RNA sequence: UGACCGAUAGUGAACCAGUACCGUGAGGGAAAGGUGAAAAGCACCCCGGAAGGGGAGUGAAAUAGAACCUGAAACCGUGUGCUUACAAGUAGUCAGAGCCCGUUAAUGGGUGAUGGCGUGCCUUUUGUAGAAUGAACCGGCGAGUUACGAUUUGAUGCAAGGUUAAGCAGUAAAUGUGGAGCCGUAGCGAAAGCGAGUCUGAAUAGGGCGUUUAGUAUUUGGUCGUAGACCCGAAACCAG
RNA sequence: AGGGUAGCGGAGAAAUUCCAAUCGAACCUGGAGAUAGCUGGUUCUCUCCGAAAUAGCUUUAGGGCUAGCCUCAAGUGAUG
RNA sequence: GAACAUGGGUGAUAAGGUCCGUGUUCGAAAGGGAAACAGCCCAGACCACCAGCUAAGGUCCCAAAAUAUAUGUUAAGUGGAAAAGGAUGUGGCGUUGCCACAACUAGAGUCGAGUGACACUGCGCCGAAAAUGUACCGGGGCUAAACAUAUUACCGAAGCUGUGGAUUGUCCUUGGACAAUGGUAGGAGAGCGUUCUAAGGGCGUUGAAGCAUGAUCGUAAGGACAUGUGGAGCGCUUAGAAGUGAGAAUGCCGGUGUGAGUAGCGAAAGACGGGUGAGAAUCCCGUCCACCGAUUGACUAAGGUUUCCAGAGGAAGGCU
RNA sequence: GGGCCAUCGCUCAACGGAUAAAAGCUACCCCGGGGAUAACAGGCUUAUCUCCCCCAAGAGUUCACAUCGACGGGGAGGUUUGGCACCUCGAUGUCGGCUCAUCGCAUCCUGGGGCUGUAGUCGGUCCCAAGGGUUGGGCUGUUCGCCCAUUAAAGCGGUACGCGAGCUGGGUUCAGAACGUCGUGAGACAGUUCGGUCCCUAUCCGUCGUGGGCGUAGGAAAUUUGAGAGGAGCUGUCCU
RNA sequence: ACGGGAUAAGUGCUGAAAGCAUCUAAGCAUGAAGCCCCCCUCAAGAUGAGAUUUCCCAACUCGGUUAUAAGAUCCCUCAA
């Protein structure tokens, strides 16, 4: 119609960052993340293609919550089976696979479109060790607004 | 015990998808000029 | 769109979009929200030196 | 002879019609036109038991070969450009890469990786995405009409006047002739009656309807009356 | 096997049972396009204005008739 | 006729109950907010645009805009669903009084530092049990991203403004205007196309009507022009007359689909050898085996009306 | 005799008066219509209904708070009898029983308890607890209900008062009959009793099995890690 | 019918609001047929397509067409 630079494939480029949560209260550290996921901290950011870079964390075993939510707060399944209610995890289930947990709370801050499955498989959460990703350089983000 | 709607052009053919026959064996006569089946013979097929 | 682009070009000479804009306004300046992008999105020097003039302007 | 029909029309019947067919009987009652100017209706050869093909020949034409003028949709196939096996869908529409094209030449055309928005159509309802009704799909046919009257509006001609009917000599010419009649120019009262006034009644008094006068003939539109009266559909009643 | 009784008529050891797969009245043609205050249907395009679901009477109550509200053209022409 | 807010009757200060009265919206209203929600809040769409300012409601992510500032209130996830009550909950408002009141005890003396009824409160707490699956913050999640105030900034509709155009009704008396243009039952006005007639002028075997395709033209119904197929009629201008326009009536007739290679193929027991032929489980001959057996036997009558015999077949025919 | 003027008489009380001459039954009923209007199920409501509290009067010689519970008041539930008429009358078609289930907690059995007017076995009220169990017969059609004999126990409910395109047809509920009361009669009452046709070849989702195609950065054969998902779970007696 | 890891009603300990005292304001050990684990079966279409040992390896020219190799099938005799 008129002037609009519009994003396409091989004319953007996607970079690699590492986030620590040692002091961070999950639902905080989720936000920040979920916006550089969908690159919505560009200036050529276009909501057709898929726009941003890959975030990798390092410490979901130091995750922490305010309140009565850590013997509160209980995680739900179904199995599509009579009577298959699913809640042998609470709040306590940082100590027990904790990479679910953040990984879980990141994904459900996410579109559910067909470009917004593709781009949750960009995040990579760690218990604690580190990450073995040192061919990709990726920068040190920490630093969160 | 009878359809509800009529079934498309399209999901008509999905179904026909499997209903074909197969090749037979043709086991080629060794010295004949013609054909004879599998684990068979002919009056032409001399093998 | 304009608006996010824009809002995104701003947060790195560490501004809001909200204060850019009243800044803008209160310096006497006419600019379309698609003009804006488009030059953050080109010559990026002149985007910072605007951000300058409505940094003096509040 | 015709501002009548032209093969689902016009007779039920343009052809094998009151015929196929249906009923014990009275009775009911269809479908079906078209090769070419002239049969010159494919001599001959090849594959096949034959049917039917492929050459050849006849012809202006054989995709005019008796499934015979033209040959539209639904439906059924073969080739080919772009696209599709992690995906939740009234299937479109707005924005938009990549890969192919090239027009009635214009800010052209085909395909569509992804994103936003979005619960068919008709009828009946206070209200229908409705789990309320109707339609499998495509084509053809299928519902405010005419005759004679009444009232109102536009148009034109003549104007205190306006105009003819049935007739009669005529291109079934609808122009002449034809003055029985009709409307208007004066109303009021149950009537006799009087009359720019009249009835009222004991009253010219007060009141009611009149008086200050524009109509009329044909045609156009709207609505109504008598006919089936916008179209389709009953249980039932009577006669032979 | 040959005969007789017919539609408000006939037959009936009686059940609204039978009279050609038809019966609280059979079949065929005609009056006849019977009547239907009831349900369904009614075919091309744009422009301007734009309701009501109330009152009264009714063998009337899902029907009709006058008023109330809409539209068009004349008049009087500021009374709204 | 319906809901919402008020003023009453009736019923149980029951009902998305029922009957009147006064308003608004829906009906006949699209657009934004209330997660989805004819009647609730904001606001009335003549058409073009990848321009701007606002309304209700909002500004951590899904998802446009503050992880804004200053002040308090709240420890329950209260926010994000009920009541009589209950109480060593409480931030604010007043008391009352010991200079003892927490360990004294009558059912008397000390030491060292706050105690309580009552009154109005503001926010909490308990009272609080349902059947497919978390299960009313819309979801992830939040100690501020909650509540009560103040001031600001910005986002937000088809509302208003900017720019070009269409129609009206006005106006002035040639184009600037002035205003105006949601819409059901209805009323009024201006048009497009189909078949036939009249008059004038036309086209056509150097190819008419029809049919197929195309990226073309008009404010709509519509109209041209090339190209292929077709082989004899048909347009245009002005006026006239109508069997004048189709998507629905469990509409009438014809053609072709879907269900689907699906349901079915309706009385005795057959087996092999030879023959015929383009082709044989099915036709012809032969041998063995089996079934009916007061009958699937033999003969009169009713009824049907060449089905009877021989020779030749192209299929149609015969549930293969 | 009509007409103007002045009186008179019916009865139209269904009282704006159909012709001032108008009773019933259809279980044999027929056609046109309607969820504008009832019976079954869903939704709203909770008078009645079942729970939970509040005050405690009374019952225990003591102890109103072991236990019982006077009136009165405040709630929850939607499993009873009802109220309203919002979806369905171009059909949402049936009460018990049989077969097979699944969910709840307001707990019948088992379990963990404070407290008893609990010494012990026992048992009474309360609190937590939903994993799995929860019998065979006689009697009317019984969803009820009484009885017999057992058992660790023989709990209460929701799911169209679960389940008929899975079954039966006893109960209702159609045409034939008999008795009883009622009506002049045709009949009604459902008061009883005997006999009475239960239709359908599975297209889409869902579920139970079992294959073909492609994908995973070389192709192939065999053995495997386990993110997930299902199954299991009861209880008695004796020697001690 | 077992063995763990947590827990719910109760039970005490540390120790309070408000000096003495409550199992809560921080902690604590107990603590049930409930809930995780342990037992058994299916499980990388777990598009997040995993891991271990062994076997196989080209002419054209890298339009890839032609192709063979490990292996797989068609066809035949059969049943745990």
């Amino acid at each position: 119609m008129r002037q609009t630079f519009m994003a396409n494939e091989s004319n953007i480029e996607r970079k690699w960052y590492v986030i620590d949560a040692e002091g961070q209260t999950l639902g905080r550290l989720s936000s920040e993340v979920a916006s550089i996921l969908r690159g919505k901290n560009k200036v050529t950011y276009t909501p057709h293609v898929d726009t941003g870079d890959y975030v990798i964390v390092i410490n979901a075993s130091k995750i922490e919550f305010t309140g009565n939510k850590e013997t509160d707060k209980v995680y739900y399944r179904h199995s599509n089976h009579p009577g298959g209610i699913k809640s042998i995890t609470a709040g306590e289930l940082r100590r027990t696979n904790p990479e679910r947990l953040i990984e879980n709370s990141i994904k459900g801050m996410l579109p559910s479109t067909r470009l917004g499955e593709k781009q949750g498989k960009k995040l990579f959460v760690y218990g604690g060790a580190e990450h073995p990703h040192a061919a990709q350089q990726p920068e040190n983000y920490e630093l969160r607004g | 015990a009878v359809p509800k709607r009529r079934t498309s052009k399209t999901r008509k053919n999905k179904r026909r998808t499997h209903f074909k026959i197969s090749v037979p064996g043709m086991t080629e006569c060794p010295n004949c000029g013609e054909y004879k089946l599998s684990h068979r013979v002919c009056k032409n097929c001399g093998s | 769109l304009w608006i996010t682009r824009i809002n995104a070009a701003a947060r790195q000479h560490e501004m809001s979009y909200s204060r850019l804009m009243n800044g803008l306004k209160k310096a006497g300046i006419d600019i379309n929200r698609k003009m804006l992008s488009e030059i953050a999105i080109s010559d990026e020097k002149a985007f910072a030196q605007l951000v300058t003039k409505a940094k003096d302007a509040l």
